[PDB]
């Protein structure tokens, strides 16, 4: 399903993006 | 989550196999019953011809 | 679609944890 595939990826992205934010922010902070 | 894997496959494999088999198994039963309908048509024609 | 109510929760946890870290990583200053 496009909605599932995409929004599952969006939740994966909240993780990937949040993780990138966590890592960069933590690297500085 | 071994259960998601068990379910993703159990849903598909158990149903596609059992279900598609019922489709074709019954399709043959139905075709035979349809033949019975033809045989009744034949029986009606034969009674009239006699 | 229980498979994804469950996948959703897993990804939700993965992002929530990454997000918790994004927020902490920024909060830590």
């Amino acid at each position: 399903m496009d909605a599932i595939k995409k929004k599952m990826q969006m939740l994966k992205l909240d993780k990937e993006n949040a993780l990138d934010r966590a890592e960069q922010a933590e690297a500085d902070k | 989550l071994n259960e998601l894997q068990a379910l993703i496959e159990a849903h598909f494999e158990n149903r596609k196999k059992e279900e598609e088999e019922l489709v074709s198994l019954k399709d043959r039963i139905e075709r035979r019953r349809a033949e019975r309908a033809e045989q009744q048509r034949i029986r009606n024609e034969r009674e009239k011809e006699r």
